């Protein structure tokens, strides 16, 4: 389930930057590194899933 | 498919009943064959009739509920007698004519469905009501399909 | 031999592409000239003038349109056997028809017999009864379309 | 012999399929149980591929329906493969719904064979 | 660009404006009918075969 | 044809018709289109070159104007080379103006070109030189059927005039 | 090119959601008639 | 929707009257084989009446 | 509503999990015939062990 | 003109093609038959008994392909039914006349007085002969192939056989296991295929077979070993002077009688050429083009 | 039944027939025995459970360690053959979409575009099934061929028998390609377009990526064994021969140059961008793993260790679960 | 003229069929990262380029 939720996320995320849409979830750009929203939230999308199946 | 194809084979091609058949019945397990039942066979008379009146029946109300959109319309030269070509029962075009007196278009009779009414849209529906016949025209309410 | 060494290539030139993407921002202010009063952008080896972005997208696709119906919208002409031999078989039985019904009065028994009811609601035939043939076909395809199946 | 109630949990495939085996070649098992339960893994075989060879017949006529004719290639590849999912669906359904109705049939008489039922008492 | 070369050609071609060789003008062009003859004459010869048989 | 027979005529051409161009229904639109866009222009005013720029935003211009005194079979020899061929960006739709003021010169155009496939008169009160010139050209164009008349008001929303016209000039195009 | 964009199928699935609104609303639409 | 209902009650109708006759396949080993017969049954009578 | 819910989460992979045989956990008070059904269980173990 | 010359060229190719294949055939079936030849005039028949007989070896291995065209002796009882298949005996139409040999026995009756099953027999089916068309009625249901092998010298193999279960006892005290063998020795053949062309048609819902079907016979005749019979059947043979001079029908095989493959030697010589002078043909008139 | 049904009851029948196992039909369908025991209905039915996977076990064999006849070829590929047949022009047409004008007409850059390019001559003889007959028998040429040359031969050998059947048929696959990659529909079957050909180009054009074609057909080999003895690296198999897909791609458009569908010529097909020699490897992997290919005498040691374990799982599932081990038996 | 017209009205533009709709769809350019595309220096590092290399096509 955290596999294709985090598969998803990704093709969606990658589709609709293709198009534009980026949700400003998080800081556009971020501090210190100054890493990109979508940098950003590709990890965060990375890593959350995994976390929740291993707190459940 | 709903009306034969499954019960074609649902009632002659097995012995085992559906668990539909047996959950409200608190009786032990059998099976069923279709050699022993209806003697007398009042069944087939009944079924044929059935399948014959349900297949009309379908069929005319299908073709009474496509029968109301307007497909293809055609001012005359007067423009007195619009020349129409609706959908057919087949599948197919029937063509009629309408006077240009007894088209019209109405607030309805709730003044309080103007609101709710399909033509509020911008790209919606609006009926033209031929009053002789008491017949609809369902046009398309946009600007595309009109000349 | 040169295909092999394209192929070689092929995840190199693609790796190159990638590299340049990479290290080139898709920014270079090098199309838009402001040709006297009317500002225009390099299109292709000429100018086109620009009023807006959406603008731009537009004739693009007005462009692109033109490009992809080019080949479908320019259909052979005349193509017209099928067509032209469908118009000679009808031709040629309404021919046949008025040929099988040249001579022939208007009224018949039916009207005759009008002749001598009170029946005035219906009205005698006066007209020719070539247009109308079969059109009691017609009424029992109509009248077995709601049974037949 | 397995839990009964609401809250208990439901029989599974592969408890199923063990005891379907079990029931197909137990020695404890009546001639008259084994001859039911081989009836029932013959006939409920028909069923499931007929079903898929339905929808896959009727899959191909709604691939070249008049609207489905002139769609784009995703939306046509769905809508025809729509009716083949459905019919093969039924089809399975069917057969794997007549199997274990019989099978718990078969169990519940191999269980009055051998009295393994509370409040059963001749 | 080829194709725009192919479509020059091909649009001078239809509208008319036919290749200028050596003062030898193409003034026309067209094809001629060819009509489906051998399976005509296959389906006589097979049902001759077939009344006599 | 008999009134019977109508229906199985129609249905019978309708469906060899598909023979010709396949999906027709499915590009009938697309279909509306032309092939190679010639286009004839008539009138002259300020909103009637606002809506020449922008009906033919993408299409070439030729300045028919500038083509003055020379003889009627090279201005229509000369106009077709302008109009029988695409631009190095596959821009092919071209819309000569101000030309040709002689029906005999229309008429020697429409023969080396196979016809324009539009004629557009912009009927425009604001226009008073136009049918000076062009009314020759304006009736063969009429007599041809070619000739679609944009009555355009000097005063009025330029959007909704240009949305008419490309309506007009669309649904006006000749194969 | 490019193959399936997200924005196009949310485009398409959202006319699609919006495709049979039209006829529903016909369907539900008052009448002009009253048999009391 | 009416039609569904009908043929569920028709299925119901058939089932209902298929258990009133008991028809099963034994099998003699004296010829080695499986005869199908049919012989009366014995239950409730509140089930019969239901 | 408004206090500690019992839980339901059970577990479901295991075969014949809920099939429990008597024992000293068990008390052996189970069904007099009920010997037969404990050595069926106890030998489908032995076959998904 | 190129159409026609495409065609004939493609066919030439098609053709070469085809002779190559069948002439390469008809090599290495010329070198099987004669290695088959050579090793039918050896004549030493491998024992079909005990636990050899219980599954026949090759059946067991599953390599009955190796174990094609081998001499066998094998012990067992000819059922009574026999089966005819449709084929020409020396040019001669006839039917090629199979019977089941039940080579072992089983009995599973532990109250063998109790009731009295019937011993589920293994067998194996061989081809009793040939048979003229002529002689169709002459064959007998149940007929004597030959005469059975003598008694046992052992005194302790007057008994159901360890793994045969035969009991070659002249006079068995349980008379319901009483049984009168025989032992016979033949030649292997594969199970034939059903050819459209091959005209090995079967239609068996008329009677009518000109394909060995193996399954069918074994429905047919209701053998309890049905794949192992479906694995392979042999065709008897029997040590020169098959059938003399007599009413004998099925005559048997001899050394040089036996029934020839359908794909032969001949068959593929004869589709080589055939594919050869189509390619000689089709080559001079694209070169004549 | 005196007039419907003589005609009717064969489509039912086979009907059943496909939906039911006729092999079991036949145990049923001779009532009765002649004195062997295990001849009831219930023994016949004991029989066939294990007898279905032990028959499929048995044509294993037989593709196995048997000659070959095609249509156990044509029943391996019978998904391949008949129903997913027309992927193949349409694969076809996509590796030819690189030069052709179907951008032009309609036609995106993209598989969308070729199916719709496929999908524009309808679903019959012009459509997506146009060019199968020819399809067939290209199917019917050189695999049969080359499987009849080397049926259990090694993996350099079978590569070796398979280039020399493909160098063989080459002109077939390369009218097929061109009646697939006609778009305008100008060739009127195999026959004219061979002749038109012909009469167009010369007899060389026929192999204009022979080699191409060898060269892929010898990673397919490679990837067909791994898949086969399914060592796991079947999967690294796949990824080699995607390395070698540009080889199919080009040896395709080689084959198709310089003709009134092709709006380039043959030197330019050296000038295309390296993008599209990538154009369809999604859409020829897919159908290269879903709707592959079989050619079982040509399976490994492992495939045929891989088919007889399945097998024995299969028949180890008729047994007792709950049976007791006794002391005595 | 009813072929020429292929049958369908004259001066009615019409609905375009779903096919041209899909034309017209899938012939629009990809909008890349526009942002990405920037030339602030937070956009020059090398996790930014990729991100717009990537997402700008």
């Amino acid at each position: 389930n955290s596999l294709l939720f985090t598969a998803v996320s990704w093709f969606s995320i990658y589709q609709f930057a293709r198009k534009g849409a980026v949700l400003p979830v998080l800081r556009e750009y971020g501090r210190y590194f100054g890493t990109h929203r979508l940098f950003r939230q590709y990890l965060h999308t990375l890593v959350l899933p995994l976390l929740y199946t291993e707190y459940a | 498919w709903c009306a034969y194809f499954v019960p074609y084979n649902i009632f002659f091609k097995t012995h085992m009943p559906l668990e539909h058949a047996y959950d409200n019945l608190f009786f032990p397990y059998f099976q069923h064959t279709h050699f022993l039942w209806d003697n007398n066979a009042l069944h087939i008379p009944t079924v044929g009739g059935v399948a014959i009146y349900a297949t009309y029946i379908a069929l005319s109300y299908i073709n009474n509920i496509w029968k109301d959109y307007v497909v293809r319309a055609q001012f005359s030269k007067d423009k007195e007698l619009l020349f129409v070509t609706r959908v057919s029962p087949f599948g197919t075009t029937e063509e009629e004519v309408y006077e240009v007196a007894h088209l019209e278009h109405l607030p309805p009779s709730v003044r309080s469905g103007v609101k709710d009414l399909s033509a509020q849209d911008a790209d919606g529906l609006v009926d033209v009501t031929c009053m002789s016949s008491q017949r609809s025209l369902v046009f398309y309410k946009g600007d595309q399909y009109w000349n | 031999f040169e295909s092999l060494n394209t192929v070689l290539m092929a995840p190199i030139y693609s790796f190159l592409e990638f590299k340049l993407k990479l290290s080139s921002t898709k920014i270079n202010t090098n199309h838009y000239y402001v040709i006297n009063g009317k500002l225009y952008i390099t299109y292709n080896d000429s100018f086109k003038l620009f009023t807006t972005i959406n603008d731009y997208f537009n004739d693009l696709n007005e462009l692109s349109n033109t490009k992809l119906f080019f080949l479908y919208r320019s259909f052979n002409i005349y193509n017209i056997k099928l067509n032209s031999l469908v118009d000679f078989v009808f031709l040629k039985l309404i021919l046949f028809i008025h040929l099988l019904y040249l001579k022939s009065t208007n009224y018949n028994r039916f009207d005759y017999r009008l002749k001598q009811t009170d029946w005035g609601f219906y009205i005698n035939n006066n007209s020719n009864y070539i247009q109308n043939i079969f059109s009691g076909l017609k009424y029992i395809w109509r009248g077995l379309r709601f049974w037949i199946i | 012999m397995e839990p009964f109630g609401t809250d208990e949990r439901n029989w599974t495939h592969e408890e199923k399929d063990i005891i379907t085996r079990f029931l197909k070649y137990d020695k404890h098992v009546n001639l008259k149980t084994a001859e039911m339960v081989y009836s029932a893994e013959v006939e409920s075989a028909y069923f499931g591929k007929a079903g898929a060879l339905a929808g896959g017949v009727i899959s191909a006529l709604f691939f070249n329906f008049p609207i489905v004719r002139n769609l784009p290639i995703i939306r046509r590849s769905v809508i025809g493969v729509l009716p083949f999912l459905y019919c093969y669906t039924w089809g399975k359904n069917t057969q794997e719904e007549l199997r274990w109705l019989k099978t718990f049939a078969a169990y519940q008489r191999f269980v009055v064979y051998h009295g393994q039922h509370c409040k059963l008492w001749v | 660009l080829a194709f725009i070369k192919e479509a020059n050609e091909m649009i001078q071609q239809n509208t008319g404006n036919l290749p200028w060789d050596g003062g030898k003008k193409k003034i026309f062009q067209g094809q001629a009918n060819k009509y489906l003859e051998t399976p005509y004459y296959l389906l006589a010869a097979l049902s001759g075969l077939g009344l006599l048989y | 044809m008999n009134n019977t027979f109508k229906f199985l005529h129609q249905v019978i051409s309708k469906l060899t018709l598909k023979a010709q161009v396949p999906n027709y229904g499915q590009y009938s639109h697309s279909l509306k289109r032309p092939i190679n866009p010639k286009v004839v222009v008539f009138g002259n005013s300020s909103r009637a070159y606002e809506l020449i720029s922008s009906q033919f935003r993408n299409f070439n211009h030729v300045n028919g104007l500038e083509l003055k005194g020379q003889e009627d079979n090279i201005q229509a020899n000369k106009v077709a080379q302008s109009v029988l061929s695409i631009n190095d960006g596959f821009q092919d739709g071209y819309y000569i103006t101000d030309f040709p003021q002689n029906s005999k010169q229309a008429e020697r155009l429409d023969l080396i070109t196979d016809g324009v496939n539009l004629a557009l008169y912009i009927k425009d009160p604001s226009d008073k030189v136009t049918v000076t010139r062009q009314q020759e050209a304006i009736d063969y164009y009429r007599k041809t059927g070619a000739l679609v008349e944009f009555e355009v008001d000097p005063r009025g929303d330029l959007e909704e005039q240009v949305k008419q016209l490309s309506n007009q000039v669309l649904n006006g195009y000749k194969h | 090119s490019k193959g399936f964009n997200l924005a196009n199928a949310v485009n398409t699935v959202k006319s699609t959601l919006n495709a049979p609104i039209k006829h529903i609303k016909r369907n539900i639409e008052p009448t002009g008639s009253n048999y009391s | 929707l009416l039609l569904y209902i009908l043929w569920l009650e028709f299925y119901q109708f058939y089932h209902i009257l298929s258990f009133y006759g008991n028809i099963n396949w034994a099998f003699d080993y004296d010829e080695y084989i499986w005869t199908l017969e049919l012989d009366t049954r014995r239950t409730r009578l509140a089930n019969n009446y239901i | 509503l408004f206090d500690f819910n019992p839980s339901s989460i059970k577990f479901e992979k295991y075969p014949f999990y809920y099939w429990i045989n008597s024992s000293q956990l068990t008390e052996f008070n189970q069904y007099r015939k009920f010997v037969i059904r404990d050595s069926i269980i106890y030998s489908l173990n032995n076959y998904i062990i | 003109n190129v159409t026609g010359k495409v065609a004939l060229a493609t066919l030439g190719a098609l053709t070469g093609y085809g002779a190559f294949y069948h002439y390469n055939q008809y090599l290495n079936l010329s070198a099987r038959w004669q290695q088959i030849q050579e090793n039918i005039a050896k004549d030493q028949p491998f024992d079909v008994d005990g636990f050899d007989a219980k599954v026949y070896p090759w059946v067991r291995e599953n390599n009955v392909n190796d174990w094609e065209y081998k001499l066998v002796k094998m012990r067992g009882y000819f059922k009574d039914q026999r089966f005819f298949v449709r084929r020409k005996r020396d040019g001669k139409e006839g039917f090629l006349v199979f019977a089941p040999f039940v080579t072992a026995v089983e009995r599973v009756n532990h109250r063998l007085k109790q009731k009295d099953l019937l011993p589920v027999e293994y067998s194996v089916f061989v081809n009793l002969g040939w048979v003229p068309v002529e002689n169709k009625k002459d064959v007998e249901l149940g007929g004597e192939v030959c005469p059975p092998m003598d008694a046992p010298t052992d005194s302790t193999l007057f008994v159901n056989d360890t793994f045969t279960g035969f009991n070659p006892d002249p006079a068995n005290p349980e008379d319901t296991e009483q049984v009168t063998l025989t032992e016979i020795t033949g030649i292997v053949r594969r199970g034939e295929q059903q050819d459209i062309l091959a005209r090995r048609r079967n239609w068996n819902k008329e009677g009518i077979y000109n394909w060995v079907d193996l399954d069918y016979m074994g429905k047919i005749f209701r053998l309890f070993n049905l794949d192992a019979i479906n694995t392979a059947y042999i065709e008897r043979v029997v040590p020169s002077f098959e059938e003399g001079e007599e009413g004998l029908y099925p005559i048997p095989a001899t050394k040089d009688t036996f029934e020839r493959p359908l794909n032969t030697p001949e068959r593929h010589s004869t589709f080589f050429n055939f594919y050869a002078a189509t390619s000689a043909l089709s080559f001079i008139s694209m070169l004549l083009l | 039944a005196n007039f419907v049904i003589p005609y009717l009851k064969p489509v039912a029948d086979f009907w059943n027939s496909l939906c039911i196992d006729q092999h079991q039909d036949s145990l049923f369908q001779f009532k009765g025995q002649t004195g062997s025991l295990g001849t009831d209905w219930t023994s016949k039915y004991l029989r066939s459970e294990q007898d279905v996977y032990n028959h499929k076990y048995l044509q294993y064999h037989k593709r196995v360690h048997e000659a070959p006849e095609l249509t156990d070829v044509i029943s391996d590929n019978v998904y391949r053959l008949t129903l997913f047949a027309g992927v193949e022009r349409v694969l076809s047409v996509r590796q030819a979409q690189a030069i052709l004008k179907t951008q032009f007409a309609g036609a995106t850059e993209n598989i969308s575009g070729a199916f719709q390019t496929v999908l524009n001559g309808g679903i019959f003889r012009r459509g997506y099934f146009r060019g199968a007959l020819l399809n067939l028998l290209q199917f019917c040429g050189a695999p049969y061929q080359s499987l009849i040359w080397s049926r259990n031969s090694g993996i350099t050998n079978q590569v070796i028998v398979s280039s020399i059947f493909e160098a063989f048929f080459y002109p077939l696959d390369t009218v097929k390609t061109l009646i697939y990659n006609d778009v305008q529909g100008k060739y009127k079957g195999a026959f004219h377009c061979a002749s038109q050909v012909v009469q167009n180009a010369g007899w060389s054009r026929l192999y204009a990526g022979i080699f191409q074609k060898l060269i892929f057909n010898s990673a397919l080999i490679f990837h067909l064994n791994q898949v086969w003895d399914g060592s796991s690296q079947q999967w690294a198999s796949l990824a080699l021969v995607a390395a070698a897909y540009p080889l199919l791609v080009l040896k395709t458009r080689f084959q198709v140059a310089g003709t009134p569908l092709a709006l380039a010529t043959s030197n330019e097909v050296l000038k295309v961008n390296r993008k599209t020699l990538y154009a369809g490897l999604v859409p020829y992997l897919i159908f290269n793993t879903l709707f592959a290919y079989e050619f079982a005498a040509w399976h490994s040691s492992t495939a045929q260790e891989r088919v007889i374990g399945g097998l024995q799982n299969a028949m180890k599932q008729f047994s007792s679960p709950a049976a007791e081990q006794v002391w005595s038996s | 003229a009813h072929r020429s017209n292929l049958y369908q009205s004259k001066d009615i533009v019409g609905e375009k069929s779903f096919h041209e709709k899909h034309l017209e769809q899938q012939t629009a350019p990809y909008s890349g990262v526009k942002s990405l595309e920037e030339p602030v220096s937070q956009n020059k590092s090398f996790i930014n380029s990729l991100m717009r290399a990537i997402h700008n096509h």
